[PDB]
């Protein structure tokens, strides 16, 4: 291509703001750029967006004495003439620190080929079907959120819980090993007066408090089993989400592909609007 | 999840199993609200009938210790507690001798009570940067105590009760024409008599009159140092010599027209009311490296492998790291990735490389990673989705570079995050083990490395290094928000112009984004920048301390400049963000925690919403130890405010329970029986006993006393909200409000509802301020936690769908504005509705709030208009609040003619200005919107949000084409307006 108005061209996108560029811009590779209008809406700027270092790079073309170019002084026709001359070219010859070539351009074309049945009700319909599959998804995904953050909680309770048992066990054996204590070289008084009914009654003490402590097991046993099956619960509800997950981006960027589509294709909005 | 585990409230015959030193086991009945004391002493009655006795020793030598809800083993010097109030987990105490000072003790269950966490997991963490900041902020707390305690009493005072004011000492002249010549007529309320008798004089004084010469003709209408100005109705006092009209009392008294009632109390009153703060100090402050930049090597980063990844292996193939070093929120270099290992067995092995060297490595450089998955079999386009996410400090807070093996623990991917990294989420390893976990391992450089001072940065500056005729870009790139369309170009030209800078201070946020930071002699020189920048305004200021800025110079020059200039007033307007860009903060240790704690401790208006702020989000265990950690400083260093705090906290969360027993357990039967339940659960002594006598979180001035049960009820909303209604105790308190009416909502986000309110607020001080008496009514909200808070009741007024239906129409709002209040004050009430209709609607189509219905819009008697229930702010272009013919009725006063109205007109002028003014002071609400994202509000995550702010306010056009932009706007409102 020798000279194209930049209306056909790819890599030019027209009025869209900085939030959908960084958007086209995300995770991509060096070289990576785009030409957008300027966000200060006046004609003659078209701005260009590249990516350098993971970082979206932007650089204004100036529109002195009806040419362009990076800065002074302006040596380019068209928009266009500059963008093909800088593909071929290192952008060096502006700033010897952006080392880097305008390899892809980020061609709305690309996208044009995702969408199939051109006519107007079979996207009208379509996106329909879509859109509301989306729904599902979103509802699924933030039921089972709502589900993750609860049982997120009920691990805390029951981690807290199991804490709580574990500093019990420890004051009931601290209690335990005191009682041995003063009770080991004790026993021998009881042995030469020989009472047996304070003998009975201190051992029956002894019985239940091994039964509490017992207990005490049991319930802190039980609910770190009940801890283990709920975090497997919990595990599973966080696998199920992460499966959503990139269907639910999908689906979302299908939704604004066709919905881009439809605009850039002149199909009236409202009429689009209340099929949902 | 009560006063037991698993058991709300206990029965009123409890079986405790208390334990004795000798070895025995009691079985004893105990009293529903018993104390301690008397637990112990039946405990000892009955000691006697098992054996052991005699190895038993006196009561008073012996403590109790039991374990609490919160797993901790509390042992209770406070015997005059009750048991009820003790949170048991399992109903045990074991008896025995003292193991520690009582004093520290108490103050520790105080501070965990009040924070929500204990204090001893804060001891028994082994984070050397955790007990160096617990050592080292007692260093500023002690300074801040001190500086409390310089001019005493009179600091204490200060302390205490700051003065209630605002910035500027003038007035605008739009309320300087209110008054009589500039004359305020004031009532003194001197209540001093033999008997408890009140009496009043009238006052006719200026506006700059210092509250001393207040009281002398004071004491001279009477008929000298000794005296003070206490407001009615509440605990604020007229302390520091400044002009009437300053205070915010006085100044809201002149914007409503009310009358202005002071008490006159004596000094010496007061300052026996006021107790001594008894800091006591805590006992945990008693416990050949090479430089970074003689290291010629490139940083690389070792993956080794996760323990486990939560995903799925049917439906995900190959998972991977994504990693990248950041300075905040733009990358140093490229990002990395690892090989897309199978999801069964997440085992790396992997060097990474990347594109920075050793000594390009900035102070703030942080490596950002996050396990993914990928995606993509069928079809030709392949996904990466975030699965789990982690921030490591490349620098710790000793300022050496991290090396050796590290066991990060990732956190959940955030609600609706896009992104494949999270550099905005906070630092560290997550505290849950049941998370996943990744092996790192830095490059090991055979010994410490240490980033260099300042001397080694200032000599390599002046090493590597007539005004111009086009220095109106400089200030073209200052006038334009911060969120601005900068260019490599702009760049450049602010880099190369960096020495010229200086004679503009505010242009520092943009050369800081010119700057690039991993490189090393740019860096050095923006250093040499900073150290000898000029200070800047506050609002410029607190831009530099958001998540784009994390350098530790730049916050400190931002930390210096708050020092320097931020006001007290401005600090509490500004408390919210300045509490949340504490996240951005890599290390606890840093200047701008202690400038918050140090205005907090010397402030109690101030550190009261600084300690509601940090409790709020507790929940969140993102930044739950930071906060907590700063909650157990500002709890040890307020002295006895802490103890109002805690009854602030048994109110909450005897209101939380109750809210709990009313929207899980039976939100199925009618409304009802659920009043009759809130009156019996509400009745009952202990409830009254923690809802009796407590400062207000909203306002610490309204200090709330008598409960009125009669009309505690709640609303036929949603999540059911409860409304409260409190007395005063003080008994001529009629004055101002005879009621105290809060609405306890749980379950609702209330930070959205905070933030809306704040900048409202914000919007009316530069209305006020430019000349426009575009009066809002920011009624108090302060969220108290995990989506509940407290939100403050405007009395006498109705929602517009309450007057609709007790009306019967279109006609129907100005009819009951003409019966409410005719006759000559009909026009100022159809002044005030136009006015605040004016104000509402520009500031609701700027901010974009949710879709507006008769529900959530509410008019008071007086006519004053005013919006509730924000929730959804910004996107969540539309304009939400169109002017309905409801109000075209009320604006036209009552014509049916609307387009050729000359109030309408007035209208329309009166929009025009606000719009402008918010344009013209835009830069400052961006700014607060930019600090607030590390909260985590569903609709407020990155700057993307931020673009609807700077859409609607037309910051990228021209000043004149966001005049055309506003007409459209009205225009499509109205279909033609």
């Amino acid at each position: 291509n020798n000279n194209m108005s930049l209306q056909d061209a790819e890599w030019y996108w027209g009025d869209i703001s900085r939030e959908e560029v960084n958007e086209k811009l995300r995770d991509t590779a060096d070289g990576t750029f785009l030409v957008r209008d300027a966000s200060t809406k006046m004609h003659g700027d078209y701005t260009l967006t590249l990516r350098k270092g993971g970082n979206n790079k932007l650089i204004k073309i100036f529109h002195r004495d009806g040419k362009y170019g990076f800065s002074d002084p302006l040596t380019f026709s068209s928009v266009v003439e500059l963008i093909n001359h800088y593909r071929n070219e290192s952008l060096a010859q502006y700033n010897p620190k952006l080392d880097v070539k305008l390899l892809y351009p980020v061609s709305k074309y690309q996208q044009d080929q995702v969408v199939k049945e051109d006519n107007i009700e079979a996207v009208g319909k379509k996106l329909h079907e879509y859109n509301t599959q989306f729904q599902e998804k979103s509802r699924e995904y933030d039921r089972l959120y709502e589900e993750y953050t609860r049982t997120s909680q009920e691990i805390q309770m029951k981690r807290t819980a199991i804490e709580a048992f574990n500093e019990t066990i420890k004051i009931f054996e601290e209690q335990c090993q005191t009682q041995e204590r003063y009770s080991k070289e004790y026993i021998e008084k009881f042995k030469r007066e020989g009472n047996e009914k304070e003998i009975q009654r201190i051992m029956h003490n002894y019985d239940k408090l091994k039964s509490r402590i017992s207990e005490i097991i049991d319930s802190r046993r039980r609910l770190e089993e009940d801890l283990k099956k709920q975090a497997a619960e919990y595990r599973e509800i966080d696998k199920r989400m992460n499966s959503i997950k990139p269907d639910l981006i999908q689906l979302r960027k299908t939704r604004d592909q066709y919905l881009m589509w439809l605009t850039q294709k002149g199909v009236r909005q409202k009429k689009l609007n209340e099929w949902l | 999840s009560g006063e037991l585990w698993g058991i709300h409230l206990m029965p009123p015959r409890i079986l405790v199993e208390c334990l004795l030193p000798n070895g025995m086991i009691v079985t004893l009945e105990c009293l529903r609200e018993a104390t301690l004391i008397t637990i112990k002493h039946e405990l000892f009655k009955e000691a006697r009938k098992y054996p052991l006795h005699q190895l038993l020793q006196d009561e008073s030598s012996y403590i109790f210790v039991s374990v609490t809800q919160e797993a901790e083993r509390e042992e209770f010097f406070d015997e005059t507690r009750r048991l009820c109030d003790l949170r048991l987990f399992q109903p045990f105490l074991k008896v025995i001798e003292p193991v520690g000072n009582r004093e520290e003790k108490i103050l520790n269950r105080e501070i965990g009570f009040a924070i929500g966490m204990p204090v001893c997991e804060f001891d028994m963490v082994k984070d050397p940067e955790v007990q160096d900041f617990r050592r080292n902020i007692l260093n500023v707390c002690k300074e801040a105590v001190d500086l409390r305690d310089l001019n005493s009493p009179h600091s204490r005072a200060m302390y205490v009760y700051p003065p209630n004011v605002e910035s500027s000492p003038e007035l605008p002249k739009h309320i300087y024409n209110k008054l009589d010549k500039g004359q305020i007529i004031v009532v003194i309320w001197v209540i001093v008599s033999p008997n408890n008798d009140k009496q009043k004089y009238t006052l006719k004084i200026n506006h700059d009159c210092v509250p001393e010469q207040v009281i002398a003709e004071a004491i001279r209408k009477k008929t000298q140092g000794k005296y003070i100005l206490k407001v009615c109705g509440c605990d604020e006092y007229f302390l520091e010599k400044y002009p009437l009209s300053q205070y915010k009392y006085i100044r809201s008294c002149i914007m409503l027209g009310r009358m202005p009632n002071l008490m006159l109390m004596a000094k010496e009153s007061l300052y026996s009311q006021l107790p001594m703060d008894c800091f006591t100090m805590p006992s945990y402050s008693r416990r050949s490296t090479k430089s970074l930049w003689v290291i010629n090597s490139a940083l690389r980063i070792k993956i080794l492998c996760a323990t486990y990844v939560n995903v799925n292996i049917r439906d995900i193939d190959k998972i991977y790291v994504r990693t990248g070093i950041y300075h905040g929120g733009e990358p140093l270099c490229d990002n990395v990735n690892t090989q897309r290992v199978p999801c069964s067995n997440p085992r790396w092995n992997e060097w990474l490389n990347y594109d920075i060297y050793i000594p390009d490595l900035p102070r703030a450089a942080r490596l950002c990673l996050s396990i993914c998955s990928v995606k993509g079999r069928k079809g030709a386009k392949e996904e990466h989705c975030p699965l789990a996410w982690g921030n490591i400090n490349l620098f710790d807070y000793t300022d050496t570079l991290v090396s050796g093996k590290m066991a990060l623990n990732l956190w959940p991917v955030p609600h609706g995050l896009e992104d494949l990294l999270n550099p905005i989420g906070v630092t560290g390893s997550n505290p849950n083990k049941e998370t996943p976990c990744l092996e790192l391992e830095f490059d090991w450089f055979s010994s410490v490395v240490k980033f260099p001072d300042m001397s080694v940065i200032e000599e390599h500056a002046n090493w590597s290094v007539l005004r111009e005729n086009d220095k109106e870009q400089l200030k073209a790139i200052s006038t334009r928000d911060p969120l601005s369309e900068i260019t490599e170009q702009e760049k450049d030209f602010l880099w190369s112009h960096r020495h010229y800078c200086v004679t503009i201070p505010e242009i520092l946020p943009k050369l800081l984004l010119s700057v690039k930071w991993n490189s090393r002699d740019e860096v050095a020189q923006m250093y040499c920048l900073v150290k000898d920048w000029p200070p800047i305004k506050p609002e410029q200021a607190m831009e530099l301390l958001d998540c784009n800025y994390p350098d530790p110079m730049v916050r400190g020059f931002a930390v210096r400049c708050l020092e320097k200039y931020l006001t007290d007033d401005k600090l509490s307007q500004y408390l919210i963000q300045l509490v949340q860009v504490l996240k951005y903060e890599q290390y606890l240790d840093n200047l701008l925690v202690r400038f918050l704690l140090k205005k907090a401790l010397t402030n109690q208006r101030i550190g009261h919403f600084f300690f509601w702020h940090l409790k709020s989000e507790m929940h969140n265990k993102t930044v739950s130890q930071r906060f907590g950690l700063l909650l157990e400083s500002y709890c040890r260093a307020c002295g006895m405010y802490l103890k109002h705090l805690n009854r602030q906290v048994e109110a909450m969360e005897k209101l939380i329970n109750l809210t709990d027993i009313l929207k899980q357990e039976k939100k199925d039967e009618t409304q009802k029986v659920q009043m009759k339940f809130l009156v019996e659960q509400m009745r009952r002594p202990d409830f009254m006993d923690a809802l009796q006598g407590f400062l207000s979180p909203l306002n610490p001035a309204h200090q709330l006393g008598n409960l009125r049960l009669e009309e505690c009820r709640i609303m036929s909303s949603a999540k059911r909200p409860l409304w409260l209604n409190w007395e005063n105790p003080d008994i001529m308190s009629e004055l101002l409000f005879q009621n105290n009416e809060i609405i306890f909502k749980n379950g609702d986000d209330l930070r959205q509802d905070m933030l809306t309110l704040q900048i409202i607020r914000i919007m009316e001080n530069i209305w006020q301020n430019q000349g426009l008496d575009l009066r809002m009514l920011p009624y108090g909200c302060l969220s108290i936690g995990d989506c509940v808070g407290l939100i403050e009741v405007v009395r006498n007024s109705h929602t517009i769908m309450q007057i609709q239906c007790k009306g019967g129409n279109s006609h129907t709002l100005h009819q009951w504005l003409k019966d409410k209040n005719k006759g000559e004050i009909y026009d100022a009430a159809i002044d005030l509705f136009t006015r605040s209709c004016a104000g509402y609607c520009v500031a609701t189509f700027i901010l974009g709030i949710g879709d507006r219905h008769n529900s959530n819009i509410m008019v008071k008697d007086d006519g004053q208009l005013f919006h509730i229930d924000f929730g959804h702010f910004l996107d969540h272009e539309r304009v939400p609040f169109v002017l309905t013919q409801d109000f075209l009725i009320v604006i036209s006063k009552g014509a049916q003619e609307c387009t050729k109205t000359r109030e309408f007109e007035r209208f329309q002028e009166m929009c025009y200005k606000a719009y402008l003014a918010i344009r013209q002071h835009a830069n400052l609400f961006i700014n607060l919107f930019s600090m607030m994202l590390g909260s985590g509000m569903p609709e407020l995550q990155s700057f993307d949000d931020i673009a609807y702010i700077r859409k609607t306010l037309a910051l990228d056009k021209t000043e004149q084409e966001a005049l055309e932009y506003f007409m459209k706007q009205m225009n499509d409102a109205h279909h033609g307006g």
